[PDB]
Protein backbone atom coordinates (compact mmCIF):
# COMPACT_ATOMS: atom_id res chain seq x y z
CA UNK A 1 0.00 0.00 0.00
CA UNK A 2 2.87 2.38 0.77
CA UNK A 3 4.49 1.61 -2.59
CA UNK A 4 1.18 2.26 -4.39
CA UNK A 5 0.89 5.71 -2.79
CA UNK A 6 4.49 6.64 -3.68
CA UNK A 7 3.45 9.22 -6.31
CA UNK A 8 1.81 12.62 -5.95
CA UNK A 9 -1.06 11.85 -8.32
CA UNK A 10 -1.79 8.61 -6.47
CA UNK A 11 -1.89 10.50 -3.16
CA UNK A 12 -4.26 13.12 -4.60
CA UNK A 13 -6.52 10.37 -5.94
CA UNK A 14 -6.39 8.62 -2.56
CA UNK A 15 -7.53 11.81 -0.84
CA UNK A 16 -10.26 12.44 -3.42
CA UNK A 17 -11.86 9.05 -2.66
CA UNK A 18 -11.92 9.61 1.10
CA UNK A 19 -9.09 7.23 1.93
CA UNK A 20 -7.55 9.33 4.71
CA UNK A 21 -10.79 9.58 6.70
CA UNK A 22 -11.20 5.84 6.19
CA UNK A 23 -7.78 5.07 7.68
CA UNK A 24 -8.35 7.51 10.56
CA UNK A 25 -11.66 5.88 11.50
CA UNK A 26 -10.06 2.45 11.06
CA UNK A 27 -7.22 3.34 13.44
CA UNK A 28 -9.65 4.68 16.04
CA UNK A 29 -11.88 1.60 15.88
CA UNK A 30 -8.99 -0.88 15.85
CA UNK A 31 -7.34 0.83 18.82
CA UNK A 32 -10.65 0.56 20.67
CA UNK A 33 -11.10 -3.11 19.75
CA UNK A 34 -7.73 -4.62 20.67
CA UNK A 35 -6.00 -4.92 24.05
CA UNK A 36 -2.27 -4.39 24.49
CA UNK A 37 -0.34 -7.62 25.01
CA UNK A 38 2.99 -6.11 26.11
CA UNK A 39 4.00 -6.55 29.74
CA UNK A 40 3.14 -3.86 32.26
CA UNK A 41 3.11 -3.01 35.97
CA UNK A 42 1.47 -6.34 36.78
CA UNK A 43 4.37 -8.17 35.11
CA UNK A 44 6.93 -6.19 37.13
CA UNK A 45 5.19 -6.66 40.53
CA UNK A 46 5.28 -10.42 39.74
CA UNK A 47 9.04 -10.35 38.68
CA UNK A 48 9.76 -8.74 42.08
CA UNK A 49 7.87 -10.83 44.65
CA UNK A 50 9.60 -13.53 42.51
CA UNK A 51 14.88 -19.27 20.77
CA UNK A 52 15.26 -19.29 24.55
CA UNK A 53 12.03 -21.16 25.28
CA UNK A 54 12.27 -23.31 28.38
CA UNK B 1 4.23 -8.92 13.60
CA UNK B 2 3.08 -5.86 15.51
CA UNK B 3 1.14 -4.52 12.51
CA UNK B 4 -1.35 -7.40 12.57
CA UNK B 5 -1.57 -7.61 16.36
CA UNK B 6 -1.75 -3.87 17.06
CA UNK B 7 -3.44 -0.91 15.36
CA UNK B 8 -0.15 0.84 14.53
CA UNK B 9 -0.52 -0.13 10.87
CA UNK B 10 -3.02 2.66 10.20
CA UNK B 11 -0.82 5.22 11.95
CA UNK B 12 2.02 4.34 9.58
CA UNK B 13 -0.30 5.00 6.63
CA UNK B 14 -1.31 8.34 8.15
CA UNK B 15 2.33 9.29 8.71
CA UNK B 16 3.24 8.36 5.14
CA UNK B 17 0.30 10.32 3.73
CA UNK B 18 1.16 13.39 5.80
CA UNK B 19 4.94 13.36 5.29
CA UNK B 20 5.64 11.66 1.95
CA UNK B 21 5.42 14.91 -0.04
CA UNK B 22 5.56 18.28 1.71
CA UNK B 23 3.34 19.82 -0.98
CA UNK B 24 0.47 17.46 -0.15
CA UNK B 25 0.91 17.85 3.62
CA UNK B 26 -1.53 20.71 4.15
CA UNK B 27 -4.54 19.17 2.44
CA UNK B 28 -3.78 15.74 3.90
CA UNK B 29 -3.91 17.38 7.33
CA UNK B 30 -7.06 19.36 6.52
CA UNK B 31 -8.88 16.19 5.47
CA UNK B 32 -7.57 14.12 8.40
CA UNK B 33 -8.11 16.60 11.24
CA UNK B 34 -11.93 16.72 11.71
CA UNK B 35 -12.15 13.01 12.57
CA UNK B 36 -13.33 12.47 16.14
CA UNK B 37 -11.06 11.01 18.84
CA UNK B 38 -8.12 10.97 16.40
CA UNK B 39 -5.81 13.10 18.55
CA UNK B 40 -6.51 11.10 21.71
CA UNK B 41 -5.83 7.85 19.86
CA UNK B 42 -2.55 9.19 18.47
CA UNK B 43 -1.48 10.41 21.92
CA UNK B 44 -2.34 7.06 23.51
CA UNK B 45 -0.38 5.25 20.80
CA UNK B 46 2.56 7.58 21.45
CA UNK B 47 2.68 7.00 25.22
CA UNK B 48 2.81 3.22 24.84
CA UNK B 49 5.59 0.62 24.63
CA UNK B 50 7.24 0.29 21.23
CA UNK B 51 4.62 -1.52 19.15
CA UNK B 52 5.95 -1.37 15.60
CA UNK B 53 6.79 2.26 14.84
CA UNK B 54 9.31 4.43 16.66
CA UNK B 55 8.23 7.44 18.69
CA UNK B 56 9.82 10.15 16.46
CA UNK B 57 7.46 9.33 13.59
CA UNK B 58 4.41 9.66 15.86
CA UNK B 59 5.58 13.06 17.08
CA UNK B 60 5.69 14.25 13.47
CA UNK B 61 2.08 13.18 12.90
CA UNK B 62 0.88 14.83 16.11
CA UNK B 63 2.74 18.07 15.35
CA UNK B 64 1.66 18.31 11.71
CA UNK B 65 -2.00 17.50 12.36
CA UNK B 66 -2.10 19.92 15.29
CA UNK B 67 -0.49 22.90 13.55
CA UNK B 68 -3.07 23.21 10.76
CA UNK B 69 -5.63 25.05 12.91
CA UNK B 70 -5.99 26.84 16.23
CA UNK B 71 -8.79 24.62 17.54
CA UNK B 72 -6.82 21.44 16.86
CA UNK B 73 -3.76 22.94 18.55
CA UNK B 74 -5.78 23.79 21.65
CA UNK B 75 -7.31 20.30 21.66
CA UNK B 76 -3.86 18.71 21.42
CA UNK B 77 -2.57 20.90 24.25
CA UNK B 78 -5.55 19.95 26.42
CA UNK B 79 -5.21 16.22 25.78
CA UNK B 80 -1.45 16.30 26.38
CA UNK B 81 -1.73 18.37 29.55
CA UNK B 82 -4.99 17.76 31.43
CA UNK B 83 -7.35 15.16 29.90
CA UNK B 84 -6.14 12.28 27.71
CA UNK B 85 -9.45 10.39 27.77
CA UNK B 86 -11.64 9.99 24.70
CA UNK B 87 -14.16 12.76 24.09
CA UNK B 88 -17.82 11.77 24.19
CA UNK B 89 -16.96 8.39 25.74
CA UNK B 90 -19.79 6.99 27.84
CA UNK B 91 -19.03 3.52 29.27
CA UNK B 92 -22.62 2.46 28.56
CA UNK B 93 -21.87 2.36 24.83
CA UNK B 94 -19.76 -0.74 24.19
CA UNK B 95 -18.42 0.50 20.83
CA UNK B 96 -17.24 4.06 21.53
CA UNK B 97 -13.52 4.44 22.32
CA UNK B 98 -12.56 4.78 25.97
CA UNK B 99 -8.74 5.06 26.37
CA UNK B 100 -9.07 4.81 30.15
CA UNK B 101 -5.72 3.16 30.84
CA UNK B 102 -3.40 6.18 31.04
CA UNK B 103 -2.90 8.73 33.80
CA UNK B 104 -3.32 12.34 32.73
CA UNK B 105 -0.32 14.63 32.49
CA UNK B 106 2.32 11.94 32.01
CA UNK B 107 5.49 13.38 30.50
CA UNK B 108 8.06 11.81 28.20
CA UNK B 109 10.70 13.28 25.91
CA UNK B 110 8.29 12.90 22.99
CA UNK B 111 5.57 14.94 24.71
CA UNK B 112 8.10 17.61 25.72
CA UNK B 113 9.31 17.84 22.12
CA UNK B 114 5.71 18.06 20.87
CA UNK B 115 4.88 20.90 23.26
CA UNK B 116 8.08 22.73 22.34
CA UNK B 117 7.16 22.43 18.66
CA UNK B 118 3.64 23.67 19.43
CA UNK B 119 4.87 26.71 21.34
CA UNK B 120 8.08 27.77 19.62
CA UNK B 121 6.67 27.53 16.09
CA UNK B 122 5.67 30.79 14.40
CA UNK B 123 2.29 30.87 12.64
CA UNK B 124 -1.10 32.56 13.06
CA UNK B 125 -2.80 31.39 16.24
CA UNK B 126 0.41 30.69 18.18
CA UNK B 127 -0.72 33.34 20.68
CA UNK B 128 -3.71 31.10 21.42
CA UNK B 129 -1.36 28.20 22.17
CA UNK B 130 0.75 30.40 24.47
CA UNK B 131 -2.43 31.58 26.20
CA UNK B 132 -3.53 27.97 26.68
CA UNK B 133 -0.15 27.00 28.16
CA UNK B 134 -0.16 29.96 30.55
CA UNK B 135 -3.78 29.24 31.50
CA UNK B 136 -2.87 25.64 32.32
CA UNK B 137 0.07 26.83 34.43
CA UNK B 138 -2.20 29.27 36.28
CA UNK B 139 -4.84 26.59 36.87
CA UNK B 140 -2.22 24.18 38.22
CA UNK B 141 -0.83 26.87 40.52
CA UNK B 142 -4.32 27.74 41.78
CA UNK B 143 -5.13 24.08 42.42
CA UNK B 144 -1.82 23.68 44.26
CA UNK B 145 -3.24 26.09 46.85
CA UNK B 146 -5.53 23.33 48.12
CA UNK B 147 -4.67 24.18 51.74
CA UNK C 1 1.39 -5.38 65.11
CA UNK C 2 -0.06 -8.69 63.87
CA UNK C 3 0.22 -10.22 67.34
CA UNK C 4 -0.90 -7.11 69.25
CA UNK C 5 -3.47 -5.22 67.16
CA UNK C 6 -4.49 -8.10 64.90
CA UNK C 7 -8.04 -9.37 65.05
CA UNK C 8 -9.89 -6.25 66.21
CA UNK C 9 -12.50 -3.96 64.73
CA UNK C 10 -10.47 -1.02 63.43
CA UNK C 11 -7.91 -3.40 61.93
CA UNK C 12 -8.35 -3.98 58.23
CA UNK C 13 -9.54 -0.43 57.67
CA UNK C 14 -6.05 0.51 58.87
CA UNK C 15 -4.59 -1.77 56.19
CA UNK C 16 -6.77 -0.24 53.47
CA UNK C 17 -5.92 3.30 54.60
CA UNK C 18 -2.18 2.66 54.71
CA UNK C 19 -2.22 0.89 51.34
CA UNK C 20 -4.21 3.73 49.77
CA UNK C 21 -1.96 6.46 51.15
CA UNK C 22 1.27 4.59 50.34
CA UNK C 23 0.52 3.37 46.81
CA UNK C 24 -1.48 6.42 45.74
CA UNK C 25 -0.72 7.83 42.31
CA UNK C 26 -0.62 11.22 44.08
CA UNK C 27 2.06 10.01 46.52
CA UNK C 28 5.52 11.50 45.91
CA UNK C 29 7.30 9.73 48.78
CA UNK C 30 10.06 7.44 47.50
CA UNK C 31 10.15 4.12 49.34
CA UNK C 32 10.52 0.40 48.61
CA UNK C 33 7.23 -0.46 46.93
CA UNK C 34 7.69 -4.20 46.59
CA UNK C 35 9.26 -4.96 49.98
CA UNK C 36 6.41 -3.10 51.68
CA UNK C 37 4.13 -5.13 49.41
CA UNK C 38 5.46 -8.43 50.76
CA UNK C 39 5.12 -6.99 54.25
CA UNK C 40 1.46 -6.17 53.59
CA UNK C 41 0.86 -9.58 52.01
CA UNK C 42 2.28 -11.27 55.11
CA UNK C 43 0.27 -8.97 57.40
CA UNK C 44 -2.75 -10.01 55.34
CA UNK C 45 -2.22 -13.77 55.33
CA UNK C 46 -1.83 -13.56 59.09
CA UNK C 47 -4.80 -11.99 60.88
CA UNK C 48 -6.89 -13.22 57.94
CA UNK C 49 -9.33 -14.61 60.51
CA UNK C 50 -10.44 -11.02 61.10
CA UNK C 51 -13.69 -10.42 59.23
CA UNK C 52 -12.76 -6.78 58.56
CA UNK C 53 -9.63 -7.35 56.46
CA UNK C 54 -11.30 -8.63 53.29
CA UNK C 55 -14.36 -6.37 53.48
CA UNK C 56 -12.18 -3.26 53.81
CA UNK C 57 -10.04 -4.25 50.82
CA UNK C 58 -13.14 -4.98 48.75
CA UNK C 59 -14.62 -1.61 49.74
CA UNK C 60 -11.37 0.07 48.67
CA UNK C 61 -11.51 -1.78 45.34
CA UNK C 62 -15.15 -0.71 45.02
CA UNK C 63 -14.28 2.98 45.33
CA UNK C 64 -11.46 2.85 42.77
CA UNK C 65 -13.80 1.44 40.11
CA UNK C 66 -16.51 4.00 40.88
CA UNK C 67 -15.64 6.13 37.79
CA UNK C 68 -16.97 3.15 35.85
CA UNK C 69 -20.73 2.63 36.12
CA UNK C 70 -21.72 6.29 36.77
CA UNK D 1 35.98 9.22 53.87
CA UNK D 2 35.00 12.75 52.86
CA UNK D 3 36.44 12.26 49.37
CA UNK D 4 34.69 8.90 48.91
CA UNK D 5 31.40 10.35 50.18
CA UNK D 6 31.70 13.23 47.71
CA UNK D 7 32.37 10.81 44.85
CA UNK D 8 29.36 8.69 45.84
CA UNK D 9 27.17 11.79 46.17
CA UNK D 10 28.09 12.95 42.67
CA UNK D 11 27.64 9.50 41.13
CA UNK D 12 24.28 9.02 42.82
CA UNK D 13 23.01 12.47 41.89
CA UNK D 14 23.92 11.39 38.36
CA UNK D 15 21.03 8.89 38.39
CA UNK D 16 17.24 9.12 38.72
CA UNK D 17 14.31 6.75 39.25
CA UNK D 18 11.07 6.26 37.30
CA UNK D 19 7.99 6.22 39.55
CA UNK D 20 6.41 2.98 38.21
CA UNK D 21 3.11 4.49 37.10
CA UNK D 22 2.95 3.76 33.35
CA UNK D 23 3.74 1.01 30.86
CA UNK D 24 7.10 2.49 29.83
CA UNK D 25 8.39 2.71 33.41
CA UNK D 26 7.32 -0.88 34.06
CA UNK D 27 9.02 -2.03 30.85
CA UNK D 28 12.19 -0.26 31.97
CA UNK D 29 11.90 -2.12 35.28
CA UNK D 30 11.61 -5.53 33.57
CA UNK D 31 14.62 -4.99 31.27
CA UNK D 32 17.20 -2.63 32.71
CA UNK D 33 19.31 -1.19 29.87
CA UNK D 34 23.05 -1.78 29.79
CA UNK D 35 23.88 1.78 30.86
CA UNK D 36 21.61 1.39 33.89
CA UNK D 37 23.27 -1.93 34.75
CA UNK D 38 26.81 -0.55 34.61
CA UNK D 39 25.79 2.58 36.54
CA UNK D 40 24.20 0.41 39.24
CA UNK D 41 27.32 -1.76 39.46
CA UNK D 42 29.56 1.30 39.78
CA UNK D 43 27.28 2.77 42.45
CA UNK D 44 27.38 -0.53 44.35
CA UNK D 45 31.18 -0.57 44.20
CA UNK D 46 31.35 3.02 45.46
CA UNK D 47 28.93 2.19 48.28
CA UNK D 48 31.01 -0.83 49.29
CA UNK D 49 34.18 1.27 49.39
CA UNK D 50 32.43 4.01 51.37
CA UNK D 51 30.97 1.64 53.96
CA UNK D 52 34.26 -0.24 54.38
CA UNK D 53 36.30 2.92 54.91
CA UNK D 54 33.56 4.30 57.18
CA UNK D 55 33.85 1.19 59.35
CA UNK D 56 37.63 1.70 59.38
CA UNK D 57 37.20 5.32 60.50
CA UNK D 58 34.72 4.30 63.20
CA UNK D 59 37.02 1.64 64.65
CA UNK D 60 39.93 4.10 64.55
CA UNK D 61 37.82 6.65 66.44
CA UNK D 62 36.81 4.03 69.01
CA UNK D 63 40.44 3.03 69.57
CA UNK D 64 41.52 6.68 69.87
CA UNK D 65 38.77 7.41 72.40
CA UNK D 66 39.62 4.29 74.42
CA UNK D 67 43.31 5.22 74.54
CA UNK D 68 42.51 8.84 75.45
CA UNK D 69 40.26 7.78 78.33
CA UNK D 70 42.76 5.07 79.36
CA UNK D 71 45.58 7.50 80.20
CA UNK D 72 43.27 9.36 82.61
CA UNK D 73 41.76 12.07 80.40
CA UNK D 74 38.04 12.24 81.10
CA UNK D 75 35.59 11.59 78.28
CA UNK D 76 32.66 13.85 77.41
CA UNK D 77 30.00 13.99 80.11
Amino acid sequence: ILRVLDTSDALKAFHDMGGVQLICNNMVTSTRAIVNTARSMVSTIMKFLDEGIH
Amino acid sequence: DQVSKTSIGWLRLLHHCLTHISDLEGMMASAAAPTANLLQTCAALLMSPYCGMHSPNIEVVLVKIGLQSTRIGLKLIDILLRNCAASGSDPTDLNSPLLFGRLNGLSSDSTIDILYQLGTTQDPGTKDRIQALLKWVSDSARVAAMK
Amino acid sequence: LVQLCGGERWWGQFLSNVLQELYNSEQLLIFPQDRVFMLLSCIGQRSLSNSGVLESLLNLLDNLLSPLQP
Amino acid sequence: YNLACHRLETLLQSIDLPPLNSANNAQYFLRKPDKAVEEDSRVFSAYQDCIQLQLQLNLAHNAVQRLKVALGASRKM
